[PDB]
RNA sequence: UUUCCGGUGGCCAUAGUGGAAGGGAAACACCCGGUCCCAUUCCGAACCCGGUCGUUAAGCCUUCCAACGCUGAUGGUACUGCACGAGGGAUCGUGUGGGAGAGUAAGACGCUGCCGGAAU
RNA sequence: GUCACUCAACGGAUAAAAGGUACCCCGGGAUAACAGGCUGAUCUUGCCCGAGCGCUCAUAGCGACGGCAUGGUUUGGCAC
RNA sequence: GUCGCCUCCUAAAGGGUAACGGAGGCGCCCAAAGGUUCCCUCAGCCUGGUUGGUAAUCAGGUGGUGAGUGUAAGUGCACAA
RNA sequence: UUCUCCCCGAAAUGCAUUUAGGUGCAGCGUUGCGUGGUUCUUGUUGGAGGUAGAGCACUGGAUGGUCUAGGGGGCUUAUCGGCUUACCGAAAUCAGCCAAACUCCGAAUGCUGGCAAGUGUAGCGUGGCAGUGAGACGGCGGGUGAUAAGCUUCGUCGUCGAGAGGGAAACAGCCCAGAUCAUCAGCUAAGGCCCCUAAGUGGUGACUCAGUGGGAAAGGAUGUGGAGUUGCGUAGACAACCAGGAGGUUGGCUUGGAAGCAGCCAUCCUUGAAAGAGUGCGUAAUAGCUCACUGGUCAAGUGAUUCCGCGCCGAUAAUGUAGCG
């Protein structure tokens, strides 16, 4: 007969946003998991080597636009 | 404030959880059970969730 | 009025002016702690503000247009110099301490430099 | 010709309430225009099926209460399969003012047996009256053959109609016979 | 026959079935049209039967338009084989019909000789559909 | 206070692209030089410095144009959560909620904060 | 601190290992061979349209290109 | 035929999700192709010009990302990564 | 693998495995102690998205039109150059399209925070004891397979597993409904009410005549009932019955015969109230019967076309009616 060819697919990377906008944070904490900087670090917001945001300082994740580009920022708590 | 008049007439049986869930939050227990709840919003959501499953009146 | 893209038609000048005062603005930005001191050159004059740019509003600002700095004997390098001590004056009077300066699209070179040195003289940290 | 449309007021919405008016023998509309805000009707479905048989009709819009209003179907939407009319956008006009609208195509040229013409749009678009919606433009290619071809620029327009769309594209196309 | 001089993928998930056409539900090359009535896969030797019945009924006169083209590779699993060991390779190209679909277009020819031809054009397809015109 | 204008932000085309006309008081800008600090993978073109002569020609600014581009309803339609129904079958429909994309009418020749200059 | 593994069968049985059994021997219908069951690509039997062939004439006899089905006696698919 | 890892689709708009499903890659390379600082804008098109032609090199206009990115693909990057 | 009852009550998944019918860890059960609304439902208020749908902005695919750089074939004749460009034709543009690995767009849902109400007594931490790690079918969304399988492989909900009762003729998985026991009380669900078989051979109004109901396709058809659009019509419509039913003209390429019926064609003219270089039958070939039309007695409706409801044919296995139980 025959067979396949395919078959290889690589394991799943759990990327993506893990705190939404309004959720209280601590400073450290992650923000998305990305490729690229699909999201752009904003106002208490860190970019990792991996493109990962995390929150510089305590707050609240907001996601704005800042300029021409989409940010993620971490307001800091009244 | 209408005091909604809310009363089970089908069974919780092979319907989707969300709506037995729904229907142990509005205090219904058995079919031909009925309960008096306060004319809100919640409330009325929760009786249009399972509105198969219920009737309702004033 | 500050628009994202760089209006086109502009002339050559300034147009790679303004690259380079988008290019520089990337990683300089004015908070209370630290504002920033842009300083804009012009081929007469040089204006130099001070501004938090987390409200967007220049806390103080100095100039060769002012009255007691157009009769005053000098060069540009020279009045550039008298306007970077006015500015740290101003700037000790409002309690700012430390700046992050702005070149605005200019080389740190000739008058910029002798303004940021003698703002550095009259107490500025930076 | 002015066709007389009764319809009343339509305060449901959505897709049962338009289900159930179609169901009623019934056609939603819908009647903006200029200086007033969208008015919602709905129309009897026969009647609007006999007014819309013809393209660009002159509709007088009979609601009880209100007014009689002039209007031109704008936009209708048919059943693809069956004919039934679904929906009519009525783009309100004044009788003291120009309109633009799409007017038809048509070929009544005899050309030689061998070589064939072909129309290459559907509707046109031009600027005209009230009174005067002219019913279609004829274009009569009688012994015009070989590469010849139509555009808009030179076309025999009636009176008080001007041409809006670009006069740079073809209508009408001659040729010999498919090979 | 119709097939396109290359595909970006030979291997494809079946076309989907469900929902009225999408376009070109209505005339915009002819005088007269085929419309479908009913969904379905229209296959290259399907659409080649019918423009022939047209071509050959109508003769000299007029333009005969395809309004669907057949870029949709359906593949064929090895004959006699057990399931598994892969994707077959491509034998039919298809085209994917849904109701209100003007298949074929027809011009240059009156109404009794088009719609004779249409006939025979539609005899051919493996979906039900109608003789259709622009409102006389 | 106001008007006009020079910088510096925010929104990031309703702002742009294109066209027509007009203006420079302070400012801006081209412009004139290269001795000096400094520079060109060659060039004082550019970067840098000394001037502000000449000029509003271009940048800039004011006004007009919907023209290209951009924004864009209402209504309907597709789709869809839940509950059902129909067909021999691809598949289809209804009740009850949500509801586009396209398109149409239409908007639009930017809005706004701070600093400074001139006059008031 | 660093080094030595195609331990690649890559959570890596041993440092170290190929085959025959028709002479064979000691749970599974979790799994193949027969038959039944489902399906019906294939097969089979029909039909729809009618290009054309039949001197002329589609349909006496036929019937391209296409389309729709029956049956379940073929080869298969599934593995009940 | 496959066995570990990476990218995309299937995957039903969080994440996850199978088949001997559909596509491809990796088992490196780079002392700079790392760090920092500063500067610059491309491909394509049009026109003019010795060898020189579609395409080496120069000049003017236009062109916003269609060029590029060490290496698959995707996410990004012209504020340039 | 041996007595009983009381309370709770699964899994047939994930990862790994010399692993795949075994096992470990996790998921799901139970139970002691601890912590208490932290869980769940609904509402409301935010958030990221790229599926459905749609669109053509990019990448591919694609139909036709306008126009064209450039290739083919020929010519006067080629070193050019012109006559062609009636063939092909990249790209550009207009119009209609297509896409799991396209996106200028973009839902509903789902997921995740804040708040509010409701709420079974839910959730969580930490210990003891597990069993399970062969699943099945059905609804919805998909991949494999052929628009296949009671097929196979996923996502989600339900039921069975482990669930009795009522309905589905019988009939794990479908519908209703979750059995603590007794009851020779009542009301209902799904489903039913002529008899089997409890309850209506119920009332009213339509349709069917096929035993359709009580299986099936492309397709065929003056079945039947209803609703529109349109042509002709007491200036007399359609069918029937009485006279002109034919001239030049045996119009042409045929074919010993196409004079009206081999086929293809410019598809007319006339004595004239009237006729087609020709519709059927006939026919070696011509004759002829008779059609569309004109007048007459009569004469009240006739001819298309679209759609809708219920029907007809197509229809077609083998023990026995045997596709309403
Ligand atoms: C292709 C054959 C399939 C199998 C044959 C059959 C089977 O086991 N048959 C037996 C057969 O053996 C003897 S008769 C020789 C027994 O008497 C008889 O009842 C049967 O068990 C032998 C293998 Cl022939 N199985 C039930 C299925
Ligand atoms: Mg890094
Ligand atoms: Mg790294
Ligand atoms: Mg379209
Ligand atoms: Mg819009
Ligand atoms: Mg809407
Ligand atoms: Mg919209
Ligand atoms: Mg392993
Ligand atoms: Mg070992
Ligand atoms: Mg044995
Ligand atoms: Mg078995
Ligand atoms: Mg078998
Ligand atoms: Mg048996
Ligand atoms: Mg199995
Ligand atoms: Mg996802
Ligand atoms: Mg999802
Ligand atoms: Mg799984
Ligand atoms: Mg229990
Ligand atoms: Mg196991
Ligand atoms: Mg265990
Ligand atoms: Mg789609
Ligand atoms: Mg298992
Ligand atoms: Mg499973
Ligand atoms: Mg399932
Ligand atoms: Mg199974
Ligand atoms: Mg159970
Ligand atoms: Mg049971
Ligand atoms: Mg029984
Ligand atoms: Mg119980
Ligand atoms: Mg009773
Ligand atoms: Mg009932
Ligand atoms: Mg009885
Ligand atoms: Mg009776
Ligand atoms: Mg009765
Ligand atoms: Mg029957
Ligand atoms: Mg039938
Ligand atoms: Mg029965």
């Amino acid at each position: 007969a025959s067979s396949s060819r395919n078959g290889r697919d690589s394991n799943a990377q759990r990327l993506g946003v893990k705190r939404f906008g309004g959720q209280l944070v601590n400073a450290g904490e992650i923000i998305v998991r990305q490729r690229g900087t699909h999201f752009h670090p904003g106002d208490g917001v860190g970019r990792g080597g991996d493109d990962t945001l995390f929150a510089l300082r305590d707050g609240n994740v907001e996601f704005g636009t800042r300029r021409g580009r989409r940010v993620v920022n971490v307001t800091p708590v009244e | 404030m209408s005091k909604l008049k809310i009363t089970q007439i089908k069974s919780g049986i092979a319907t989707k959880p969300n709506h037995r869930e729904t229907l142990r939050s509005l205090g219904l227990k058995r079919i031909g059970d009925t309960v008096i709840k306060e004319d809100r919003p919640e409330f009325r959501g929760m009786v249009r969730t399972v509105r198969h499953l219920v009737t309702m009146e004033e | 009025a500050s628009t994202l893209t760089v209006r086109k038609s502009l002339s050559d000048r300034a147009k790679a002016r303004a690259r380079r005062q988008a290019r520089g603005r990337k990683k300089i930005f004015g908070t209370v702690e630290r504002p920033r001191m842009v300083v804009t050159r012009s081929s007469k004059h040089v204006f130099v503000q001070v501004i938090d740019d987390v409200a967007g509003n220049t806390l103080v600002s100095a100039s060769t247009m002012e009255a007691e700095l157009r009769e005053m004997s000098g060069d540009k390098t020279a009045k550039a110099a008298r306007v970077g001590t006015i500015i740290g004056e101003r700037a000790k009077a409002a309690g700012i301490t430390k700046v992050v300066f702005d070149k605005a699209g200019n080389q740190y070179h000739g008058r910029i430099a002798a303004l940021a040195d003698a703002a550095r003289e009259a107490g500025l940290d930076f | 010709d002015i066709i007389h449309l009764k319809a009343e007021q339509r305060t449901e919405f959505g897709k049962g309430a338009a289900r159930r008016i179609r169901r009623d023998d019934k056609v939603p509309a819908v009647m903006y225009g200029h200086d007033h805000d969208p008015i919602h009707v709905t129309l009897d479905g026969h009647a609007t099926l006999l007014a819309l048989r013809t393209e660009n009709p002159l509709l007088s819009i009979e609601i009880e209460g209100q007014k009689p209003m002039l209007a031109l179907p704008k936009d209708v939407q048919r059943d693809v399969l069956k004919g039934f009319v679904r929906h009519v956008d009525l783009l309100t006009v004044r009788r003291g003012e120009k309109v633009d609208v799409n007017v038809a195509l048509r070929i009544t040229g005899e050309s030689a047996p061998g070589t064939i013409a072909m129309t290459e749009f559907n509707e046109i678009e031009v600027q005209a009256d009230l009174l005067n919606i002219p019913e279609v433009i004829e274009i009569d290619v009688t012994g015009l053959e070989a590469g010849t071809t139509i555009y808009l620029g030179d076309l025999k327009l009636p009176e008080g109609t001007s041409l809006l769309g670009d006069a740079e594209d073809v209508a009408a196309t001659v040729a010999f016979p498919e090979t | 026959m119709l097939i396109p001089r290359r595909v970006k993928y030979r291997k494809q998930h079946h076309p989907k079935r469900t929902g009225a056409a999408k376009g070109g539900t209505q005339l915009a090359f002819g005088d007269y049209g085929i419309q479908a009535t009913e969904g379905g896969y229209l296959t290259n030797r399907q659409i080649e039967a019918a423009r022939i019945a047209m071509t050959r009924y109508i003769k000299r006169g007029g333009k005969v338009w395809i309004n669907v083209y057949p870029d949709r590779p359906m593949t064929k699993h090895p004959a006699e084989s057990r399931m598994g060991s892969g994707k077959g390779t491509p034998e039919w190209w298809i085209a994917n019909i849904k109701p209100g679909r003007v298949l074929f277009e027809l011009s240059g020819v009156p109404e009794d000789v088009a719609r004779e031809a249409m006939r025979l054009a539609i005899h051919k397809l493996p979906m039900k559909a109608r003789f259709i015109s622009r409102e006389g």
